[PDB]
């Protein structure tokens, strides 16, 4: 083994100096150059490191790496191989066979005048394979940030131009001012003269250097790439609905026209309980005090549980509790509670157009959308700045951003977190301003240091000649994607819109703390409204605009239905008793029923919105069926009055009607214990309903009688016209309704399908006020961006091989959510991740850091490490060290000094096996609809599902949680397939039940009755998910009430159908029918009369429009079908 | 107000004229005068673009004037320039008809993008000539390599 | 079909020519060769700009020449003209590239609209020249102002 | 590397030089130095356009140059073409300002359509001129009336 050269001597130009030559054996390194050799050269590191270099020489190439680090960093197998030409050149201990000395000069030592000779040039015979295996793992890596090939910025030429030994020529040329010497190369596979080339093992893109160092990315290498994503599903089925109503309608038709053929070729408990009732009256016919005294302690009993009103409403509590949704949301809070709330705005640029400027020193065009023209950026500044500078005051005190944000590095760094392009510029004008050019280029601008920014938003130094860092002024960098919207691909320069985002605290557990914030945001909101700028136009994130518009819109709506309720509540008055006889009743009757809910309430505390609605077109049922039992008696006249001519019309039809349709809604009210958040408002109007029934019992009669015994005449006239209609209804059943009965069939039928063959969870649109519009339109507009997090919390951590097998489960869920998308971009998740993991292996390979303690005091710097050998064993394993160092930052450690820190992690002492909760958050932007985001949630699942699935152990132990600003609001759209099928279901069963509870015709009234279940419900479903329909936590409950009333009508048409004293074919039906039709168009016409002008009137906001909306279609069609329904199944029976 | 002419006999470079072209310097054809360009590069020179451009400047009012030259150097470094206004209209003229890149350069700087052109021509602000295919113009053209220099004017032996 | 040469002494002027140049005259420099523009304008010639055009007319199939000419003198109007078509399209040729306006007017009769344009070029009828600064053509360029004029060529003493 | 100069007495045409010019021959003005181009027409010179153009290549890379001459013969047969590129663009250069077409043709073959222009200009190859109007240029320019030819320079009799 021989050298030819060893050390350093003269300089050659510049800082660069020749090596001395040197043609004895290679020289062990002196310990004080180990480092640099593990660093540079491992290859060498073993027994006596006997190399032709020495520790000046190893130095001065450390030195030297830094512009082929500059653009080949990212890629460690193509710098692995470059190393390598260079390693071997410098120190091989076989420097002989491979370098021949071919001009020298002398060197004289300044002070001895001892000669020694400077090696002027040489020539290195380099394997023709290690040229290309060594430019073949370096032609794809991309430059930090630009569609040009690295090596066009190392070759002296375009990369187009270069080649594998026209690249190592260049390098080696003194002439690029780099290389300090020229070294001539000699490319050959062959021995060459004697001499052996270099050809020394490589590395290709592929493959890891070594175990701690991964291969080259797919943007910077080509041979480590591929494939994309191909799993994509395409369902769509439907036509076989249709197909099925069809035949049925078919069928239906063939069954009336086979028909058609054939004409052509041709209880003792019930009337004890009401004998019993009647004779109650009779005793109760001897006292009015009694009654009445009922109806006060009743009077008191309701307000007197209404004691503090306390009826709360707010203010994001529906999904109701218990369950995962709820339990999952307080799980993450005791890890970190409220992970907290953006205040965000999207800003536009209109009356601003596009530009373009070449950036040093391709020169190539690059467009920049509107809202980047360097003037608008000043102007956004200013607006950022003055959100800033906003204060409320909330009692004597005054409240700032300050108090109130996310300052991820306080205290050292109060500084708030503001995600924009701003930050990029440190928040500054100046900053920004700034641009170091000259009579000939611009070398860096606002332009160079943002296409830097969007690939390296951490940098505390931009690579360019500004030198600037990118990091944000609250210590953390702001990613592109979070702050720009309407780009293509990741051409971040094409935006057309900024995204301005402010986390604020909030305060889910302060109250008082809460209250300061809210007073700020009430501010925030106001000086975006009036903020002037023509050249902006600035659009809403807060919280009282989603809170305030609904609480602020939902009011004037209100004078509509209150109108409508008394038009309706004067109609039902006049009707019967006309004069002041009904009318105290009723008002007295709806009060009974309402006040006594909010007393049945106040005993378990409850409240809500639409448990207002219910209450009042809830109480209906008690008018309905008390306005025709008081009717029926006033159409009355035998030989009696008062004595038993009150009890033979009360206890006769009212006894069994009543009793029946006190039962049939205490049953759809009452079993309303079932499991979700709607139990409250049912049960409490349910309770409220054998109250109201209990009430009119002897309140109602006894009043009515008391004091029963122009307007006579109104009253006559009335009954002799629903006489009339009686007649008139008899006369068309009487004809033949056969065919049209089959119509409705079909109707019901089509309705069934049309129904059942559509869907829908249920979406945010509230009126048209200003704030909310603007938040909801800026995010259809919007894309790519803003967020909620997947999160996940896991315990034990301790094994360094379980931490290793959990770090991969991580990596596998970062690819499937960067590839799972829809249409032309993902779904999801965003998305990426930043767990830790990779920060402490950053940290083994990286350096120590300053911390500057505040305000003042020295410097303190503190670390380690623990290579070579070591450090890759450290990086694999164990954990309290680094863990307790990680936990512990806020200063950068190499080129520069930033902030690199996090939470999470909350052990006790030094005991670091006891570490909670690393926590992974890939945020993922989606606003589509109600349905898109359920959708997405329902992949969420899966995922959390998939990563637990593949890799669990013991019982139990924490699991993966998806917290996004969606959930538990819309976990609720969840189970609500279920729901329906069960809420309904329950009622289907207590009805049926209901019902045979003084019958039990077997199928005669069991079908009756429960006809009307399946038959009213398709009607409900088609209007909802046919036309002008809806559906949500309230649809739901409105699905209910519908089932509600629905039983109310059937229940007395029936009650007394069913029996028919002197029976016949269908006769004996047209006759009860005829003394229940009469209240069917006195109730429901009526409350139909209502909703008109509740539903036919106006309004100013589609909430409400809806709601109300189908409650009259639903309501209507409800009350058709019991005519309909009733004269059908006679006719079948 | 005299172009300087050098007078070579085998190695005499006299600076005369014929203010002084004695009665024995012999001047037989017209083939004996040439002219040349030589190169202004190296030590101190910015050899970089932006120290380069610090001896150009912009000016208005200034009508651009070309000379021929027969003959230069190689250059180490020659600079190719291709600049839009804010506007995106061209700021360097386009070359004109048979003015071609200086032919001898061991390396072209050459670049494009925008800039302020606060003039109508782009000149030396030393007074020197932007060299291009054996002509020599006070102006820089578009897209079009030249070498920075200057002429001297020649009278060669028989 | 010989250019006139006006020799000067100290002020004998004799319109001579080298057809005639004694054996006593003295050309020992090429400085010596000057060529001037002088001026038609005075008593007689008319300004205005209707009484002006009397003196130019159209006419296609000539194509226009130009002459250098060194110093000239102050020109009391000077006229400079822009003209359409009917059809919208330009009249007058636009300056080819160095002809700037004569340098040295009083006043100019800047003036522009539209004419009948019947011809390719505008020529002088009475034979001068459009004088423009240090080029003298047979024609009129649009937007560029001009003297009328005459050239002389001068030997100058040494 | 010179060009000949025809010297003539009455009838005597010897190709001299001023490599010769006899201390007795006589140049007493610059009005007896003319250049002449005479034609290349005649037996074994095919006049059809196809057979034509077989003379002529396109060519890149050399700029095409022009030379005066002042006299020239009638011509039976000259040429002016028109030329598309497949793309529809010129495929010949349009004539330079003050270059006319070849004034004196019996004939002139004059033609149109498109071809496949594989080179920037079109020359001669048998190293002629293609003769327009007392200018003769390497190269041939669209619709412009040439005639193939060769220049001669000569000093005339007194
Ligand atoms: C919280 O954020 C604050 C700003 O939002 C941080 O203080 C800001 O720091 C900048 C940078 O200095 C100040 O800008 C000005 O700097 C010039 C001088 O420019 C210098 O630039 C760098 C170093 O600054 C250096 O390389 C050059 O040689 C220049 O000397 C000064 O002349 C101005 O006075 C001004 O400081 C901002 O003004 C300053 N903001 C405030 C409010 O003072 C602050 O450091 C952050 N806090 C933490 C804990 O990080
Ligand atoms: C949005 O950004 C994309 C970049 O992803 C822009 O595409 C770019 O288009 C320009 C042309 O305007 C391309 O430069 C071209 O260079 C050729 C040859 O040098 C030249 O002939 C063209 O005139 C043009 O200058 C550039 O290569 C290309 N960038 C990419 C991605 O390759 C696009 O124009 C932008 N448009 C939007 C979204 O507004
Ligand atoms: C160039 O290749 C040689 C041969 O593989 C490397 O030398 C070996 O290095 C390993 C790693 O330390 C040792 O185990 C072997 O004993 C070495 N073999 C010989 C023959 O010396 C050398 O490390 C490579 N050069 C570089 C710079 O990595
Ligand atoms: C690519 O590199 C090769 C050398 O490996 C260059 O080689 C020569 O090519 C030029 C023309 O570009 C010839 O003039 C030389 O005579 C060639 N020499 C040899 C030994 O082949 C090649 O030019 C380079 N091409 C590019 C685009 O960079
Ligand atoms: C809206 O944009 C315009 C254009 O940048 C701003 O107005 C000024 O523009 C004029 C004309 O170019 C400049 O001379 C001024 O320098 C600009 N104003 C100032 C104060 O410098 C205008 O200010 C912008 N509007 C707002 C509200 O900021
Ligand atoms: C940012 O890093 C660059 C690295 O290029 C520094 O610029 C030069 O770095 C070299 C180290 O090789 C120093 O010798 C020079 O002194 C630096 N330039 C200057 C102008 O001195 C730069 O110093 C770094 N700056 C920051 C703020 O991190
Ligand atoms: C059957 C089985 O898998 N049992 C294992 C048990 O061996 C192990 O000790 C424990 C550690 O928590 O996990 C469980
Ligand atoms: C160097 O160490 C090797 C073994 O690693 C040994 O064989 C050799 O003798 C040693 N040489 C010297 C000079 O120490
Ligand atoms: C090295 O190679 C050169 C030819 O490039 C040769 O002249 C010289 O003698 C060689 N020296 C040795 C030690 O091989
Ligand atoms: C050695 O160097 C010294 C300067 O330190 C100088 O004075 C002396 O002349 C030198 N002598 C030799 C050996 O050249
Ligand atoms: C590297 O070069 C080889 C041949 O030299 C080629 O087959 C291979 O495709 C190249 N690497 C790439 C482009 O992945
Ligand atoms: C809520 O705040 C109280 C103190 O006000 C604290 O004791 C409790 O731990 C907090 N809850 C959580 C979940 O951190
Ligand atoms: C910010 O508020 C302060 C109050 O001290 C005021 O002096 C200053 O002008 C304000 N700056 C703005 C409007 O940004
Ligand atoms: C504000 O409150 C302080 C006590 O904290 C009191 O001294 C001061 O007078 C109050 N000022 C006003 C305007 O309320
Ligand atoms: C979940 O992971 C399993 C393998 O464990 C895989 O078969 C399936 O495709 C994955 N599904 C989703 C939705 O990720």
């Amino acid at each position: 083994q021989s050298c030819v050269w060893y050390g350093e001597c003269g300089i050659a130009y510049g800082d660069k100096r020749y090596n001395c030559e040197y043609s004895g054996p290679p020289k062990p390194l002196p310990k004080d150059g180990y480092d640099l050799v593990q660093e540079l050269c491992p290859g060498f590191f073993f027994g006596n490191v006997s190399l032709c270099c020495d520790v000046r020489q190893l130095q001065t190439l450390k030195d030297n790496l830094q512009l082929p680090l500059q653009f080949l960093s990212r890629c460690p197998s193509c710098f692995y191989n470059l190393l390598n030409l260079f390693c071997e050149l410098t120190c091989s201990p076989r420097q002989s066979q491979f370098l021949n000395v071919t001009a020298t000069e002398d060197y004289v030592d300044p002070v001895t005048n001892q000669t020694k000779t400077n090696v002027k040039e040489l020539q290195y015979y380099v394997g023709q394979s290690f040229a290309n295996a060594m430019y073949n793992a370096c032609r794809d890596v991309e430059a930090p940030s630009s569609n040009d090939k690295a090596l066009g910025l190392l070759c002296g030429k375009d990369a187009d131009a270069c080649n594998a030994t026209n690249w190592i020529e260049y390098m080696f040329n003194k002439d690029n001012g780099q290389a300090p010497f020229t070294i001539t190369p000699v490319f050959s596979d062959f021995p060459v003269h004697g001499m052996e080339p270099m050809n020394n093992a490589t590395k290709g893109c592929d493959e890891s250097v070594d175990e701690v160092t991964a291969p080259c990315s797919c943007q910077d290498c080509s041979i480590v790439c591929g494939p994309k994503p191909q799993p994509p599903p395409p369902p769509a089925p439907w036509t076989i609905l249709g197909l099925d109503a069809m035949y049925v309608i078919m069928w239906i038709t063939y069954m009336a026209f086979l028909l058609v053929f054939f004409g052509a070729f041709f209880a003792f408990e019930g009337c004890l309980r009401r004998l019993f009732t009647r004779w109650g009256s009779f005793c109760v016919r001897n006292p009015g005090c009694v009654i009445f005294f009922s109806l006060v302690f009743i009077t008191a009993c309701s307000s007197g549980l209404v004691f503090v009103r306390v009826t709360t409403n707010p203010v994001d509590l529906w999904s109701a509790p218990s369950s995962q949704a709820r339990l999952e949301k307080e799980y993450f809070d005791q890890h970190f509670g409220p992970f907290f709330r953006t205040e965000q705005l999207i800003i536009r640029a209109p009356l601003t157009d596009k530009h373009i400027y070449q950036p040093y020193p391709s020169g190539a065009d690059v467009p920049f959308g509107p809202p980047l023209d360097i003037q608008i950026l000043h102007q956004v500044l200013d607006l950022q700045i003055a959100i800033e500078n906003i204060t409320a005051s909330y009692d004597n005190e005054t409240v700032t951003l300050q108090d109130i944000c996310l300052a991820p590095l306080s205290p050292y760094n109060t500084n708030c977190t503001i995600l924009s392009v701003l930050n990029y510029f440190q928040n500054s004008h100046s900053v920004l301003d700034h641009k170091k050019g000259d009579d000939f280029f611009v070398y860096a601008d606002y332009h160079t240091h943002f296409l830097y920014c969007v690939r390296a938003p951490a940098s505390l130094n931009d690579t360019s000649l500004l030198h600037d860092p990118c990091l944000g002024t609250f210590g953390g960098p702001v990613f592109p994607w979070l702050v720009l919207g309407g780009y293509d691909d990741q051409n971040y320069n094409n935006a057309t819109a900024l995204v301005i985002t402010f986390p604020v605290n909030n305060y889910y557990n302060d109250t008082e703390k809460l209250q300061r914030a809210q007073a700020w945001e009430k501010e925030f909101i106001n000086f975006v409204k009036n903020y002037k700028n023509p050249n902006l136009t600035i659009s809403f994130t807060a919280e009282r605009s989603i809170e305030d518009e609904l609480n602020r819109e939902s009011d004037s709506d209100v004078f509509t239905v209150v109108i409508s309720y008394a038009i309706m509540f004067l109609y039902i008055s006049l009707a019967l008793g006309h004069m002041k006889s009904c009318r105290r009743l009723l008002v007295d009757s709806k009060v009974s029923l309402g006040i006594a809910g909010i007393l049945i309430v106040l005993s378990s505390v409850a409240c809500s919105l639409g448990v207002f609605s219910y209450i009042g077109l809830p109480l209906t049922l008690i008018v309905i069926e008390v306005i025709p039992f008081l009717v029926l008696a006033v159409g009355v006249d035998n030989i009696f009055i008062l004595v038993q001519a009150y009890q033979r019309d009360e206890r006769l039809q009212g006894e069994t009607l009543d009793q029946q349709l006190g039962r049939v809604l205490g049953e759809v009210a009452p079993s309303m214990f079932l499991s979700s958040f709607s139990e409250t408002v049912a049960f409490f109007l349910g309770a409220l309903s054998v109250m109201p029934a209990v009430h009119t019992f002897s309140l109602f009669a006894g009043l009515a009688v008391f004091i029963d015994f122009a307007e006579d005449g109104t009253s006559v006239q009335a009954s002799e016209s629903c006489l009339f209609r009686f007649f008139k209804n008899s006369y068309s059943p009487l004809l033949l309704k056969d065919w049209m009965r089959p119509i409705v069939i079909a109707i019901f039928v089509g309705v069934l399908s049309f129904s059942i063959a559509v869907l829908n969870k249920v979406d945010i649109g509230l009126d048209q006020s200003l704030s909310m519009p603007d938040d909801s339109y800026m995010v259809d507009y919007f894309k790519s961006i803003s967020q909620y997090l997947h999160a996940g919390p896991p315990v034990y951590f301790v094994l360094e091989e379980g931490h290793d097998y959990t770090s991969s489960k991580g990596q596998n869920m970062v690819c499937g959510g960067m590839g799972c998308n829809n249409d032309s971009l993902v779904q999801q998740i965003f998305n990426a991740a930043q767990l830790d993991n990779y920060t402490r292996i950053g940290f083994a390979p990286s350096s120590w850091i300053d911390d500057y303690f505040d305000w003042v005091k020295p410097q303190s710097s503190c670390c380690r490490v623990p290579e070579g050998k070591q450090r890759p064993q450290g990086g694999d394993f164990m954990r309290f060290l680094p863990m307790f160092l990680s936990d512990n930052p806020n200063p950068k450690c190499g080129k520069g000094g930033h902030a690199a820190y996090s939470s999470a992690v909350n052990i006790l002492l030094g005991h670091g096996t006891r570490v909670g909760a690393t926590y992974f958050m890939t945020y993922h932007t989606v606003l589509q609809t109600s349905a898109d985001f359920i959708d997405a949630l329902k992949k969420a699942r899966l995922i959390a599902s998939n990563v637990t699935e593949t890799m669990g152990i013991n019982g139990s132990a924490y699991r993966v949680f998806p917290y996004s600003v969606f959930y538990v609001f819309y976990e609720q759209y969840l189970t609500i397939i279920d729901d329906t099928i069960f809420n309904l279901g329950v009622s289907l069963g207590a009805i049926f039940l209901v019902t045979m509870v003084l019958l039990g015709c077997e199928l005669w009234s069991a079908v009756i009755m429960c006809a009307t279940i399946a038959m009213v419900l398709v009607n409900m479903f088609g209007v909802m998910w046919l036309w002008g329909i809806s559906l949500n936590a309230v649809s739901l409950v409105n699905l209910v009430m519908s089932c509600g009333i629905s039983v109310e009508f059937c229940s007395h048409i029936t009650r007394a159908f069913t029996v028919s004293m002197k029976g016949s074919r269908v006769e004996r039906a047209e006759e009860a029918l005829a003394h229940m039709g009469s209240s069917v168009f006195s109730g429901i016409t009526l409350t139909k009369f209502g909703g008109i002008v509740v539903l036919a009137f106006a309004k100013s906001q589609i909430f409400q429009i809806f709601y109300f909306r189908m409650y009259l279609a639903m309501v209507l069609l409800g009350a058709t079908h019991g005519l309909i329904f009733l004269p059908v199944l006679l006719s079948y029976i | 107000r005299s172009i300087p002419l050098g007078v070579i006999h085998n190695s005499v470079l006299q600076v005369s004229d014929v203010d002084k072209l004695v009665c024995r310097d012999k001047l037989s054809s017209t083939n004996q005068l040439r002219s040349v360009g030589l190169n202004l590069e190296g030590n101190g020179v910015a050899t970089d673009v932006p120290s380069a451009t610090k001896r150009w400047g912009f000016r208005s009012g200034v009508p651009p004037k070309v000379v021929n030259y027969e003959a230069g150097e190689w250059a180490e470094n020659c600079y190719n320039l291709e600049i839009k206004k804010p506007d995106g209209s061209e700021c360097l003229p386009a070359a004109p008809d048979g003015i071609r890149g200086f032919p001898r350069c061991r390396y072209v700087h050459k670049v494009s993008g925008t800039g302020p052109c606060a003039g109508d021509f782009a000149f030396h602000k030393e007074g020197a000539f932007f060299l291009y295919d054996r002509l020599a113009s006070t102006v820089i053209y578009r897209g079009t390599t030249f070498a920075e220099g200057v002429v001297a004017f020649l009278i060669l032996p028989q």
